[PDB]
């Protein structure tokens, strides 16, 4: 149904059960009485809306933007070049928020099947999140409400023309 | 509640309310029903001691004193009876307490199951409309011409007519209404 | 006030719930699309990227 | 990951259904008291079932159910926290409501009104368990403040008492005091973390997260009514004595305890924050405790008391034993809302009289209420083997076997004698001495709806504790090994404050005077904090928002600046130019003027 | 747009045209059917804003503003028929015509791109209005009223006039889309400095502010119902929209000329929510409370960062509905005994049970009690500020107590408490008031169930 | 004193219609507000316009950004790319001053 390279989700290892009494588990019976009493009249109304689905079948695509040049690759009051790249960053921004919300997801998912030793186990999520963070800080952080592409491109620059003063000197 | 408060306490009724309140914080502190009887009948016997002092500038101080030593080991806590100032069960029900003119509102259908109530009803607000000018006129011509009042009410003097102001009174709310 | 609740009620129900039972029927025999890849050299409609019977209906034949 | 999920989602469904028939005809018709009692008995039967998944394998979930919103970088769901935690408390929460659903369907059958008390009530049972089992904190605000709104209607059942809005009123700005620093904390991980959810909280562990647990923990002190914000809980009641065993004893004021319970991860690497959770739970244990002693209203004396144990409780956490803490959460409402249901069966039978004095021997007249009022008090004392030992005792161990403050230990060992204390002055004022009650004897406990909740809650007073704590998973490593003097130092502590009690109050059986001595009127009164701070701080707050906001700046002084300025100003100018005399002669005087200083402007600027 | 506005214009010969008697069950239904037509501006299926026109547009932020102003004239008509109901024929045309006109003229506001249609029509906004008041207002104040309303507003706005034909001048185009992409940092200097004061104050005056907000309460207090609503839900939202468009050409001089206004708002919060406590008129009590809430509507777009705009527009909304609400509220009690004092009827819960829950609703919704977007809004703008300073959340809790006790004290001193006997003119409630209440909260519950609507453009 | 009508007596609107709903004096009138007040509020808008709405689909670009967002962490794992680049634009596309 979903992609695992996407959300991940280990094997779960299960662990046999070890009965070690006479009395009974009341679990076991009150499940197989729920599967016989619930899952069952569900699962048969859902195979035949399933059927239904079947019959009567409806596709639907993704829409695939193709790429158009930057802000970069406009001039300063062209209003039409600017507009697509406008658009094109804002459509770049909603997905880069999805990305994180995806790797948040991620984590928490990963912090609770995990439990207690989520300190272990649980550090490459959050290196993922510590990386990813750093970088949407770095591309899309200090811009106000009205964050556009010129103002994540004067970040960019003032940013590398920082870098890049501290490279050149210490050389 | 019923009476209205005259213009100034006199001085028995000071000593009479200052007896009570005694008591009644006496009752307090001693709980054990024995004790109370004990130490009240003490109480009326310091009451009784001075209640044959003719003289009033006497009679002011000691009753202040007594204030004053009431005040002081008062009871910060004392028994107050639940239906009553600063009880539990105080205002509990003044909010079932709905005035008899909200009748006026109801609709016919609400009232088709309570008939005989509405013509009663009916009977009560006709003899109102009847009694109200005599009422007035009773009050208007009985007003001592001194110029000081009394906020009393007066009776039905003349037969056939009924008390001035009785609207209120009577058609009270209930006082457990459920 | 219970003329007003009884009327409210009435007048909701009488849209809500024809609303309520087409979306039941749309949701149980029509359902919902399936992704899928453009095949190629093929054009979507608009209304060919939405997933909802309701949704691309309305899209199609208002927008 | 299915029988689970549909149970924890359908015992909301249930909790539901009652209140979705109140917005229906049917209500006319149906019993709905009974109706109500049936779906919360339902719904608690159903709950059994994830406690017996956990009690087996101990495994937690984490159950998103609802998308609301997602906001960019942040996304908002309706998601369950089902730890040992969310289902013991829901579970408990559910048997004790359904208790008290009977007992208000017999303590209330005068009210007209009563229908709308079952709705309040589930619509309280309802907040309390989404406060108690969600993963985000936007849902725990949710319940939180959903808890305060239905105290503030539950207390205010009676609108007439001028005196039950006051307390109502009370409740919700102590609670509002809370929810600032709730928000707070909020805020805080909302920044630095990005998540309200719990998962993504967790790694601000290795942080320095004093800002949002003082947040944390001032929303504690107002809602488990803590020292600076306590006096809202025993005025709270003004309300029905099912109201008092509900929220302000037993679910509600425990929200601060269970909330600081659920974010144990991060005190336990902050000092700062234990230490003052120690003291603050030590001093209102103490000061409840003393206030106690010398109140005849048995409402408050069982209030104060609920107040006492949220001070133990917030003293555990101080420790860092947060599991021990939730342990007493769940033992301590068993006893202490039987011991409200007794209080309110006195109460019914001897026609609303509140007041010990006026109480007498209940023993021989109310022998059933008496015994389960006598289990009561024992379990909160320790009792052995009772509900409330197999947790007090394990309190105390850890408390007097651990680096603690001093005077924190020796309050809190004084505070247990002092609930011996007035435990027994209920016993006596109560049950042991002779009648003083009007003559006229109307007493009736023999309806069905008051006797099998109260036993049911005695049953669990009884052999609760000892069923939880061999059920329960080992969470934390008790010191099993110390002196004599230590681990029999509580029984040692309830014997004594029993027999000190049992011998003043023989003593005031005497016939000497009885007198205000200044440190009883220091109890009776609450210590006097009410007296003073709630006629001194809204005295200020009502004053200054008159005078200094209200008249001083916007009637008068704004007023004056802008508008009184400018208008006298035009006028003023107005009067000047337009008060002419119609004299020809003197507007060809001016026109000369204007010659002249048009020529001479002229000269100057050009020639 | 024209779909929506044309409609509303052929209102006017409908009210004209119609007999005496369906007059108004004409206009209200399809007012109500106009509001239905205005649900189309939510289909936006992308990140690119709907553009009708050299003229008319709708962002996520114009659309919920104008939904709100098209679903407010039914209820407006509604309110206003209780009085008028003794009025000539050819004064109730006038009044529905009043109201119709101003739902035009800010459906036009809100929709258009330029910001000269969107002066005129701010300021034609003050001739309806000003009608409204000073015609059917019931007390002598209503002049004055009108007169702080018109001057108030007329010394802010022609400062934004000049600046706005300054701008012209400079850039050849007052347009919003034009002058977003192409923009130029304002040097720090005297002459930019006082262009900003320019561009804001005439909105800071409409939001209100705190220095300045007297002829809110005047207004309010001497208005009819449905000026009073109309006032409050969309007459103030319009500052803020305003400074919203207008602060993306006014970077970086925010970022030092807000210090006086987020300090003034955040402390007149205080101080109005104060003055709310020891308040006999419920009206003003309610227009004072409309002014708390306002001030973190303009702190937050001063700061502007998005949560900030996200709650501002959540808290517009809400704030909108919620006051409406309860002016239609008191107003309810106002027929009957011709009172605005909050003291007169204080025990309404024994004779009014239903609508009181109209009254504690509203309340909680005053207060933030979530999930309501009352809430949703404070909430995001308290981490707004709190992430500008640490030290804004002491305000801001003290304006939530205060909050919590004023409302509070409303409905306990309004309805709760022992019965006033001598008002024996407490008719029962009207099903057309409840149906007000009801179609005031509803939409409350469908925000909170849905609120991706409010959000605005920063999400 | 000048001449004016005295203020009138304020009236009971159940008295002589007590099926009153507060719209009108007239009762065919009054109910037939009430009727189209409560249509074209409740069952039409509050109806129609709900669903309309909730059935709005990929409001404001919300689904489509998702499934990208999808697509791209899938091929970005898959390719040893990173999750986000801390530039948006390629340098390249970019020209420094020559400062000196
Ligand atoms: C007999 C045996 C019984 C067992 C068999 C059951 C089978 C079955 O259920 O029917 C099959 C069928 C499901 O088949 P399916 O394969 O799942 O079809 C795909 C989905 O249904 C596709 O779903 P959809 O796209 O059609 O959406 C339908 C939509 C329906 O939408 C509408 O109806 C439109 C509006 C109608 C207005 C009417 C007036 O339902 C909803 O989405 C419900 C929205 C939830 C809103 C309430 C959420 C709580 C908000 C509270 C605020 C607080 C938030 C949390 C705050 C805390 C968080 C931090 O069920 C239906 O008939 C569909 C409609 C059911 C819901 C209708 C009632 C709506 C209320
Ligand atoms: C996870 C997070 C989930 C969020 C959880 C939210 C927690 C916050 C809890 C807030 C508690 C507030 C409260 O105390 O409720 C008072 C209220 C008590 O009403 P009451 O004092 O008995 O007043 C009765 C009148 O005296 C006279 O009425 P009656 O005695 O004749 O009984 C008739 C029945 C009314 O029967 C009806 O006909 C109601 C029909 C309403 C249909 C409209 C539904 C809206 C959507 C349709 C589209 O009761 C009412 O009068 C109430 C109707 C007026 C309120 C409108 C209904 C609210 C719907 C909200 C869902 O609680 C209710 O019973 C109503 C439902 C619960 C209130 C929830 C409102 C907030 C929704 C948050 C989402
Ligand atoms: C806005 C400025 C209003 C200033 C306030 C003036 C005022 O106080 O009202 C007079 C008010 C006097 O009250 P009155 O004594 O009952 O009025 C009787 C007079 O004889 C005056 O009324 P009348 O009885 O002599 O005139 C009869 C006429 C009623 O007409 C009038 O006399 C008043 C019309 C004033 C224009 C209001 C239109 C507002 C448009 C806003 C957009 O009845 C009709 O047949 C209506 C035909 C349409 C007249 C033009 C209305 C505007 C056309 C809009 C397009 C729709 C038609 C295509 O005071
Ligand atoms: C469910 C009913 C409640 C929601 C309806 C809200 C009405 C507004 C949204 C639909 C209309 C907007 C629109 O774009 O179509 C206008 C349509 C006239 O058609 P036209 O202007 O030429 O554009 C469509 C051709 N591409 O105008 C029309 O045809 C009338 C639209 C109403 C038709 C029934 C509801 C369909 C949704
Ligand atoms: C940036 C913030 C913007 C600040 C602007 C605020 C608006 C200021 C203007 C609003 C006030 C206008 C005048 C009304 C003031 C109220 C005075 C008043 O009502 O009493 C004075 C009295 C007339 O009042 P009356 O109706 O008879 O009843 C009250 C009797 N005491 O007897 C009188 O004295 C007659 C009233 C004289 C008023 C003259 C008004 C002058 C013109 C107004 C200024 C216009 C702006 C000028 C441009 C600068
Ligand atoms: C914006 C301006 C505001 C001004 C006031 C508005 C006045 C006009 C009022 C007209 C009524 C329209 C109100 C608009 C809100 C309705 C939205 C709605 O109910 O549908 C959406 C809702 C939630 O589903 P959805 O939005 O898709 O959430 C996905 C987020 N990941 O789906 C549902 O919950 C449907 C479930 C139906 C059950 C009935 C009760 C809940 C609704």
């Amino acid at each position: 149904s979903w992609d695992k390279d996407v959300y991940p989700e280990p094997p779960s290892r299960t662990p046999a059960p070890s009965p070690q009494t006479s009395l009974p588990n009341p679990i076991t019976y009150l499940t197989k009485a729920y599967d016989l009493v619930v899952d069952w009249p569900v699962t048969l109304v859902r195979e035949f809306i399933e059927r239904q689905h079947a019959k009567n079948r409806t596709y639907y695509y993704h829409r695939q933007y193709r790429r158009v040049p930057d802000i970069t690759e406009c001039k300063e009051g062209d209003v039409l070049c600017i507009y697509e790249a406008e658009m094109q960053w804002r459509r770049d921004f909603k997905v880069d928020q999805e990305i994180m919300n995806i790797i948040q997801e991620r984590l928490k998912a990963c912090q609770q099947r995990e439990g207690e030793n989520y300190q272990q186990n649980c550090a490459k999520e959050l290196e993922q999140f510590t990386k990813v963070t750093k970088a949407y800080q770095d591309r899309y952080l200090d811009l106000g409400a009205y964050y556009s592409a010129r103002k994540c491109l004067a970040k960019q620059k003032q940013r590398m023309l920082e870098e890049r003063k501290a490279a050149r000197q210490e050389a | 509640a019923f009476c209205a408060p005259p213009a100034y306490l006199t001085h028995q009724q000071k000593v009479l309310r200052l007896y009570k309140r005694a008591l009644r914080h006496l009752e307090s502190w001693c709980i054990h029903r024995d004790k109370y009887r004990y130490f009240a009948c003490l109480m009326r016997a310091r009451f009784e001691e001075h209640k044959n002092e003719k003289d009033m500038m006497r009679a002011t101080q000691l009753l202040r004193e007594a204030e004053e030593e009431f005040w002081q080991n008062q009871h910060p806590q004392p028994y107050i009876f639940p239906d009553s100032p600063g009880g539990t069960s105080f205002e509990r029900y003044e909010c079932y307490k709905v005035p008899e003119w909200c009748l006026d509102y109801w609709h016919p259908s609400e009232k088709a199951m309570y008939p005989d109530y509405f013509s009663k009803r009916e009977q009560w607000k006709k003899l109102r409309m009847e009694s109200w000018d005599r009422e007035v006129k009773q009050l208007q011509e009985e007003t001592s011409p001194d110029g000081i009042m009394t906020e009393a009410l007066p009776p039905a003097r003349r037969e056939g007519d009924l008390p001035p102001l009785w609207w209120h009174i009577v058609t009270r709310p209930r006082e457990r209404p459920t | 006030d219970a003329r007003f609740l009884r009327l409210m009620k009435f007048y909701l129900m009488l849209t809500g719930i024809p609303v309520i039972i087409g979306i039941t029927l749309v949701n149980i025999f029509i359902g919902e699309a399936e992704l899928a890849e453009i095949p190629e050299g093929y054009i979507p409609e608009h209304w060919e990227y939405y997933k909802h019977p309701i949704s691309r209906w309305i899209a199609r034949n208002f927008y | 990951m299915n029988i689970f999920t549909t149970s924890i989602l359908l015992i909301f469904i249930l909790l539901l259904s009652p209140i979705l028939i109140s917005m229906s005809n049917l209500i006319k018709h149906i019993n709905f008291p009974l109706y109500t009692t049936t779906s919360i008995k339902f719904s608690f039967i159903i709950s059994l079932l994830p406690l017996l998944m956990f009690f087996h394998n101990n495994m937690e979930y984490m159950i998103t159910t609802w998308h609301w919103v997602t906001m960019n970088s942040m996304e908002l769901k309706m998601s369950f926290k089902t730890d040992f935690f969310s289902i013991l408390f829901t579970s408990v929460a559910l048997f004790v409501t359904w208790s008290i659903m009977q007992f208000s369907s017999w303590y209330m059958h005068s009210d007209p009104n009563i229908n709308r008390f079952i709705k309040y009530l589930t619509l309280f049972l309802i907040t309390m368990l989404i406060l108690t089992s969600a993963n985000n904190m936007f849902q725990l605000f949710i319940g939180w403040e959903g808890v305060g709104i239905m105290s503030f209607l539950l207390i205010g059942w009676w609108y007439g008492r001028t005196d039950a809005n006051t307390a109502a009123l009370q409740a919700i700005l102590y609670n509002r005091i809370g929810d600032i620093g709730f928000i707070l904390a909020m805020v805080w991980f909302s920044l630095n973390m990005n998540s309200w959810e719990l998962q993504q909280i967790m790694f601000s562990n290795n942080n320095d997260n004093l800002i949002p647990l003082m947040g944390l923990l001032i929303a504690a002190t107002g809602k488990s009514a803590q020292f600076g914000l306590h006096p809202w809980l025993p005025s709270a009641m003004e309300g029905p004595t099912p109201v008092s065993a509900l929220l302000h004893s037993s679910t509600m004021v425990v929200a601060g305890i269970f909330l600081l319970v659920r974010f144990h991860p991060l005190t336990t690497n902050n000092n700062f924050i234990l230490t003052t959770m120690l003291c603050l739970g030590a001093l209102t244990t103490l000061f409840t405790a003393i206030c106690a002693l010398t109140q005849n209203d048995i409402k408050k004396i069982i209030a104060f008391s609920t107040s006492s144990q949220l001070g133990l409780m917030m003293v555990t956490l101080g420790m860092n034993q947060p599991h021990l803490a939730f342990l007493h959460i769940c033992t301590h409402a068993f006893f202490k809302a039987m011991l409200f249901m007794c209080s309110g069966s006195i109460i019914h039978s001897l026609a609303d009289e509140q007041d010990i004095r006026k109480m007498g021997n209940i023993t021989k007249i109310m022998p059933f209420t008496s015994s389960c009022l006598v289990i009561g008090s024992l379990a909160l004392t320790g009792m052995p083997f009772l509900t409330g030992f197999y947790s007090k005792d394990l309190i105390i161990e850890a408390i007097n076997t651990c680096n603690t403050n001093a005077w924190a230990l020796l309050i809190t060992l004084i505070a247990t004698s002092m609930t011996a204390m007035y435990s027994m002055r209920i016993i006596y004022f109560v049950t042991m001495t002779k009648p003083r009650f009007p003559p006229l004897i109307s007493i009736n406990e023999n309806d069905p709806d008051l006797m099998n909740p109260i036993k049911r809650l005695a049953f669990g007073s009884i052999f609760a504790g000892f069923v939880i704590s061999y059920n329960i998973p080992p969470t934390s490593i008790p010191v099993l090994t110390m002196p004599w003097f230590l681990k029999t130092t509580a029984l040692i502590i309830s014997v004594l404050g029993f027999l000190i009690a049992l011998e003043l109050n023989n003593l005031t059986m005497k016939l000497s005077m009885n007198k205000a001595n200044p440190y009883s009127s220091f109890s009776t009164l609450l210590g006097f904090f009410p007296s003073i701070i709630h006629r001194i701080t809204p005295m200020k707050s009502l004053n200054l928002s008159l005078k200094t906001s209200l008249t001083l700046l916007d009637l008068i002084w704004l007023e004056k600046t802008i508008p009184k300025s400018t208008s006298t100003l035009h006028t003023n100018m107005t009067t000047l130019t337009t008060n002419q005399k119609g004299l020809i002669k003197l507007y060809f005087m001016s026109f000369l003027i204007n010659i002249i200083l048009i020529i001479i402007l002229y000269s100057i600027n050009l020639e | 747009m024209l779909k929506i506005i044309l409609p509303s214009l052929m209102l006017l010969p409908l009210t004209w045209l119609s007999s005496p008697k369906k007059t108004w069950t004409n206009v209200t239904s399809y007012s109500f059917l106009i509001s239905l037509t205005s649900l189309t501006l939510l289909w936006q299926t992308d990140e690119n804003y709907k553009n009708f026109s050299n003229m008319f547009s709708s962002d996520p932020l114009s659309t919920p503003l104008i939904i709100l102003t098209a679903w407010l004239l039914p209820l407006m008509l509604m309110a206003s028929q209780n009085h008028l109901k003794k009025d000539n024929n050819v004064l109730q045309k006038l009044y529905i015509s009043m109201l119709i006109s101003l739902q035009i003229l800010l459906i036009m506001t809100f929709s258009a791109t330029e910001l000269i249609m969107f002066y005129i029509l701010f300021e034609a906004t003050l001739i309806p209005t000003l009608i409204i008041i000073t015609r059917w207002g019931n007390q002598t104040e209503r002049l004055n009223a009108g007169i702080y309303f018109l001057f108030y507003t007329l010394i802010g706005s022609i400062p934004l006039l000049i600046a706005l034909i300054l701008i012209q001048n400079h850039v050849g185009t007052l347009n919003l889309m034009i002058l977003s992409f192409t923009t130029h940092t304002l040097d720090a200097s005297w002459s930019n400095n006082l262009l900003w004061l320019a561009c804001m104050m005439a909105f800071l005056i409409k939001m209100p502010l705190y220095g300045v907000h007297l002829w809110l309460p005047k207004a309010h207090v001497e208005a009819p119902i449905a000026g009073s609503m109309i006032l409050a839900a969309i007459l103030l939202k319009l500052g803020s929209y305003g400074m919203i468009r207008i602060s993306i050409i006014l970077d970086p001089l925010t970022k030092y000329m807000a210090y006086p206004f987020i300090l003034l708002s955040l402390w007149g919060m205080i101080m109005t929510s104060s003055i709310c406590l020891r308040q006999t008129d419920l009206k003003s009590l309610i227009a004072y409370s409309s002014v708390s809430h306002m001030a973190l509507v303009i702190a937050s777009i001063m700061i502007q960062t998005p949560w900030s705009f996200m709650g501002a527009t959540m808290l517009m909304i809400a704030h909108g509905l919620t006051s409406s609400l309860l002016f239609c509220l008191a107003n309810s009690n106002y027929e009957r005994i011709h009172s605005r004092t909050m003291i007169m009827a204080r025990g309404l819960q024994m004779v009014f049970p239903l609508m009181a829950t109209w009254w504690l609703m509203a309340s909680l919704a005053n207060l933030a009690l979530p999930p309501s977007i009352n809430l949703m809004g404070e909430l995001f703008i308290t981490m707004s500020l709190f992430s500008w300073s640490n030290f804004t959340i002491i305000l801001m809790g003290i304006n939530i107590i205060i909050t919590g006790m004023y409302s509070m004290y409303m409905i306990i001193t309004t309805q709760r408490g022992k019965l006033t006997n001598h008002m024996i003119n407490l008719q029962p409630s009207h099903t057309r008031e409840l149906t007000l209440m009801a179609l005031h909260m509803i939409p409350l519950i469908l925000l909170t169930t849905s609120p991706k609507l409010i959000t605005g453009l920063t999400m | 004193q000048w001449q004016e009508d005295p203020e009138p007596e304020d009236e009971n609107v159940y008295a002589k219609n007590p099926d009153f709903h507060g719209y009108d004096s007239d009762p065919v009138v009054d109910v037939w507000n009430m009727r189209a007040v409560f249509f074209f509020g409740f069952s039409i808008v509050l109806v129609f316009g709900t669903t309309f709405v909730a059935y709005v689909p990929d409001y404001r670009m919300q689904e489509w950004a998702r499934r990208e967002a999808e697509r791209l962490v899938k091929y970005r794992e898959v390719n040893g790319l990173p999750i986000m680049e801390s530039n948006y634009f390629d340098p390249s596309k970019i020209q420094l001053p020559e400062d000196d």
